[PDB]
């Protein structure tokens, strides 16, 4: 055989930077990836190159809501180029992915938190996405829309907080905040990573 | 947990649980933004930008042909037709 | 051509009729002025070569507008390596006896090189599909031109999806399979050597040749078309030679 | 055996029309050809005017194609130009020729005409005298030749015995006199012993001024 | 518009070497390029055929090679009778361009010239205008000076050189000198002889007639 077929392709993508990464490390040979759409256009990408690792986020980025399908190919050292009784590439097709839902949600980052007497509101930044709109990075809110709920819990050494908006109101002590990000619409990797702990 | 210089060319780093996203200017794209996006002329990246020939050379930049009765025009990207006919164009579309 | 659209007149102008003694027998693509491509495996019952007439810029077989056109066949060459009754190397390249009028329902369509057409146009998915083959599975042949929008797949990937076939022949590197498996839409067997054309940047460009689609319309199965990738040397070299008096010529491949 | 001759004028005075028509014998128009006129200044600048392919489609160079016009007559087996506001650069001799593997696009030129010069100026045509010119001692091999000073325009031929003796035939070009008037002399060479019997002459035609003078040395 | 540029402009080979031209294009225009072979006084003929396939009746000796921007036109054995100017045509794309030239000026072995005068004609002297003729027909190489002495007197302004194209059988050149006087200044001196100095002659050697 001339070369190996590509296996063990993955997806991570968090914060919407999607990047296929898949084994083994080449021996004697190159790879090259396409990514298209359902039914789309297949447009190629990491030419001929010896990583295990290709960036779409540029392409993945394009449609969110669209279902994009990835091929990785293994070209030889010898017959890269020319036919010589040319056939077709050994490659290795890719996991349907769907930027929308499959992807990762960002550790999310505390913005503000402060205390009038009886009670104290969190504030929750804008997490800038991938999503590259003209020139300005996409932020959380203006990309999954509505169904971003947040999630708090709060404690004073001595011991949880649901909001439908980017602002917790709840009711002295010191009290530890942690933010996490989830939203009901998503089947798979629903919830994220919970936020850095800071208290008063 | 980003302090190990991870992102390049004029990249933004945000910091993450044992991982490292790279947050770069639409020149630049990569985990580390690491590809120039503008230096991949390559003949096979679609096809090198060009409508329809394009001809690979060893170390200069690529230079693009037509089809049999076109010739490219001053941008050296696309290519006009030349007899009152044409190839593979339906003349009562236009 | 199962679950297609009508094509209107002049949209599909390198299409061309190939009719023996009066008889339809299979579609063909126009290339340039003298030669015309088709399927290889409609010549294999037929030994009177005197009356194989090309039609150019006919659209409905009912009615005599000015736009058709008819000329003489004076050669067909087959590939060395294609025994009849198989479906490997399939193709036909066909001389006329004169050149054709290039009107406005009538021009040919370009032959694109052998690097462009592996690299470039074999990565686009819709590429469209004409003839005037029957338009429903074992039907009547259809009076107006029929054109169907299919999806180009690798071969890696046709062989898996594939039905349970009692008889599945090995698809080389000279073939392609394309269209759906839903059984809506396929290559039927009166289309055969109608014109596989890819459009790239408002230019259209010949990139396959139907040649079986395993019956018509059939669940779980692709429509195989010939791969012309592999050919554009082997025609080039004998299109530009001298006419040898041999009306079916044995072209040595490649 | 396809062969085909252009013929014209010869002369045609500035900001006039130029016209030239070719025939062709062994081959018919209308069946599978594309036709073209090739012109070629003193210069040897060849330039491609345009051509005509069968059923009368024609396409020109964009370089002339505002004054520039090719049509045919199947009837006759001719095709003939008509190149409109001729200036001093044009003059040129004109090739006709046949195109070979034709096949829509482009082509390539197998066949082509004997060529046929036009001269562009405000002068008048003026027919030759010829001189003779024989050795002034009579005696291994001598040699001999004929003068040719007051002709224009520049289409002049000059044979020998009516081709009976080709081998030391020499017809030097043309040189433009100080008066600006063309002058060629043409030179043979012969043993000295046929001197007596065989009679060489000249055979000098200028086809515009339909002048031939046949002289003998 | 391509614009074809053809170079070397003038290339002197020897019969025993071989000679190597060069065709670039200002565009990838694939094999469609023509290569054609004109000698003086006759139309160009078709040589070699989209860069690779010779023509019909051509010998064997030319080939050619080369696809896109640069093309190569090879003649292998160079022989005496390919004196030409050979061009390449643009067969890809309108509008249609030829080259600009390639002269192709033959060598040969030193040659020994034959000098000739001749007296003009007595019937040439009744229109009043006189000319005496002094040729060279055989004389290579074309690096050669006619220095015309009229009765011991050199004239400047008058003579007049006519060269003709390398032949096709022997390469070598021919030149005709011609110096129009008045026939009154054609009856003022006696001799009139012209000196001719050349390689292959070992002393410049002077051909004259008396006049009677
Ligand atoms: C910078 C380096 O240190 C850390 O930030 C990352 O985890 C490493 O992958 C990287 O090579
Ligand atoms: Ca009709
Ligand atoms: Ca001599």
């Amino acid at each position: 055989t001339n070369t190996v077929a590509a296996y063990n392709l993955t997806w991570k993508s968090t914060n919407f930077k999607t990047i296929l990464e898949w084994e083994p490390k080449p021996v004697n040979q190159v790879y090259t990836v396409q990514i298209s759409t359902k039914s789309g256009d297949w447009k190629s990408k990491c030419f001929y190159t010896t990583d295990t690792e290709c960036d779409l986020t540029d392409e993945i980025v394009k449609d969110v809501k669209q279902t994009y399908l990835a091929r990785v190919f293994s070209y030889p050292a010898g017959n890269v180029e020319s036919t010589g009784s040319a056939g077709e590439p050994l490659y290795e097709n890719s996991p349907e992915f769907t930027p929308y839902l499959e992807t990762n949600l960002g550790q999310p980052t505390i913005q503000s938190f402060e205390q009038v007497g009886t009670k104290v509101n969190v504030t929750v930044e804008d997490e800038r996405t991938l999503v590259r709109r003209n020139n300005t990075f996409l932020s959380l809110r203006d990309v999954f829309g509505k169904d971003l709920i947040y999630t708090l819990y709060y404690w004073k050494s001595s011991s949880t907080a649901k909001t439908n908006t980017n602002e917790f109101l709840i009711d002295g002590e010191n009290y530890c905040f942690s933010v996490q990000a989830v939203i009901p619409s998503r089947t798979v990797n629903r919830k994220s990573t919970d936020s850095p702990v800071e208290c008063m | 947990q980003c302090a190990s210089s991870p992102c390049q060319n004029g990249g933004s780093c945000k910091d993450q649980l044992q991982s490292y996203i790279c947050f770069c200017l639409p020149a630049f794209e990569g985990r580390n933004c690491e590809t120039h996006k503008d230096d991949q002329l390559i003949c096979v990246n679609e096809n090198g930008g060009c409508e329809q020939y394009c001809s690979d050379h060893t170390g200069t930049k690529r230079s693009c042909r037509c089809h049999e009765g076109y010739s490219l025009l001053a941008d050296g990207v696309s290519c006009t037709p030349t007899v009152e006919y044409p190839c593979g164009k339906i003349p009562i579309l236009e | 051509i199962v679950g297609g659209k009508v094509c209107p007149k002049g949209e599909c102008p390198w299409q061309v009729l190939l009719l023996v003694n009066g008889a339809q027998l299979c579609g063909g693509t126009l290339i340039n002025t003298i030669w015309v491509v088709s399927a290889a495996h409609c010549f294999d019952k037929i030994k009177n070569w005197r009356n194989l007439i090309a039609v150019l810029g006919e659209h409905d077989l009912s009615e005599h507008d000015g736009d058709e056109q008819s000329r003489r066949v004076a050669q067909v060459i087959i590939p060395s390596t294609y025994v009849p009754g198989t479906t490997n190397h399939d193709i036909a390249l066909l001389r006329l006896h004169q050149p054709v009028v290039l009107t406005d329902h009538v021009v040919p369509l370009c032959l694109p090189e052998r690097t462009f057409s592996e690299r470039t146009l074999a990565f686009v998915r819709f590429s469209l599909v004409s003839g005037w083959g029957q338009l429903l599975d074992r039907g009547a042949t259809a009076l107006e031109l029929m054109v169907l929008n299919v999806p180009r797949l690798m071969t890696q990937d046709c062989l898996q999806q594939s039905r349970k076939v009692g008889d599945s022949p090995n698809i080389t590197e000279y073939m392609f399979c394309a269209g759906y498996s839903d059984g809506s839409k396929d290559s039927c067997k009166g289309d055969s050597g109608g014109p596989h054309a890819t459009h790239y940047r408002g230019t259209w460009y010949l990139t396959g040749i139907v040649s079986w689609g395993q019956g018509c319309a059939t669940v779980g199965h692709f429509g195989v078309y010939t791969r012309v990738s592999q050919y554009i040397e082997w025609l080039q070299k004998l299109m530009r030679s001298e006419p040898r008096p041999g009306v079916l010529l044995r072209a040595p491949f490649p | 055996q396809v062969q085909l001759q252009e013929s014209g004028p010869g002369l045609v005075k500035p900001s006039q029309t130029l016209s030239l028509t070719c025939t062709v014998s062994g081959y018919s128009i209308s069946s599978d050809s594309a036709w073209s006129w090739i012109r070629q200044p003193p210069g040897k600048g060849l330039e491609w005017i345009g051509y005509i392919q069968y059923s009368g489609s024609t396409n020109y160079n964009p370089s002339l194609k505002s004054r520039v016009t090719i049509s045919r007559d199947t009837s006759k087996n001719q095709f003939s130009l008509k190149l409109s506001s001729v200036t001093a650069a044009d003059t040129a001799v004109y090739y006709c020729a046949r195109s070979v593997n034709y096949y829509g696009n482009s082509f390539a030129v197998g066949y082509w005409g004997q060529g046929t010069l036009v001269t562009v100026s405000s002068a008048s045509t003026k027919g030759p005298s010829v001189f003779p010119l024989a050795p002034c001692s009579r005696s291994s091999t001598a040699a001999l030749g004929c003068l040719v000073k007051d002709y224009f325009p520049e289409p002049v031929t000059v044979s020998w015995n009516s081709g009976a003796l080709t081998s030391g035939v020499h017809t030097f070009p043309a040189v433009l006199q100080s008066s600006g008037l063309y002058s060629l002399s043409s030179v043979v060479t012969v043993p000295s012993s046929s001197l007596g019997t065989k009679t060489y002459t000249c055979n000098v035609d200028h086809k515009p001024s339909n002048t031939k003078v046949d002289k003998r040395v | 518009e391509i614009v074809l540029t053809q170079s070397p402009a003038t290339l002197s080979l020897s019969p025993g070497e071989r000679a190597t031209l060069s065709c670039r294009a200002s565009q990838g225009i694939s094999d469609y390029l023509h290569w054609y072979q004109q000698k003086p006084g006759e139309a160009p003929r078709l040589l070699i055929k989209y860069t690779s396939q010779p023509a019909t009746g051509i010998p064997a000796r030319f080939s050619g090679s080369g696809s896109g921007t640069d093309f190569t036109l090879t003649i292998s054995s160079l022989e005496p009778e390919d004196f030409a100017v050979y061009y390449c045509q643009n067969g890809h794309s309108f509008p249609l361009t030829f080259g600009q030239g390639t002269k192709l000026e033959i060598k040969r072995t030193v040659a020994a010239p034959s000098v000739f005068i001749f007296p003009p004609s007595d019937e040439q002297l009744k229109s009043g205008t006189a000319s005496v003729v002094c040729l060279l027909n055989n004389f290579y190489p074309r690096e050669a000076k006619v220095q015309w002495k009229v009765d011991n007197a050199l004239q400047s302004g008058n003579s007049q050189e006519s060269v003709t194209e390398q032949d096709s059988k022997d390469s070598t050149y021919s030149l005709s000198s011609t110096l129009t006087l008045s026939k009154a200044d054609y009856e003022k001196h006696k001799v009139y002889a012209c000196e001719v100095t050349h390689q292959g002659l070992s002393s410049p050697v002077t051909k004259s007639f008396n006049r009677g």
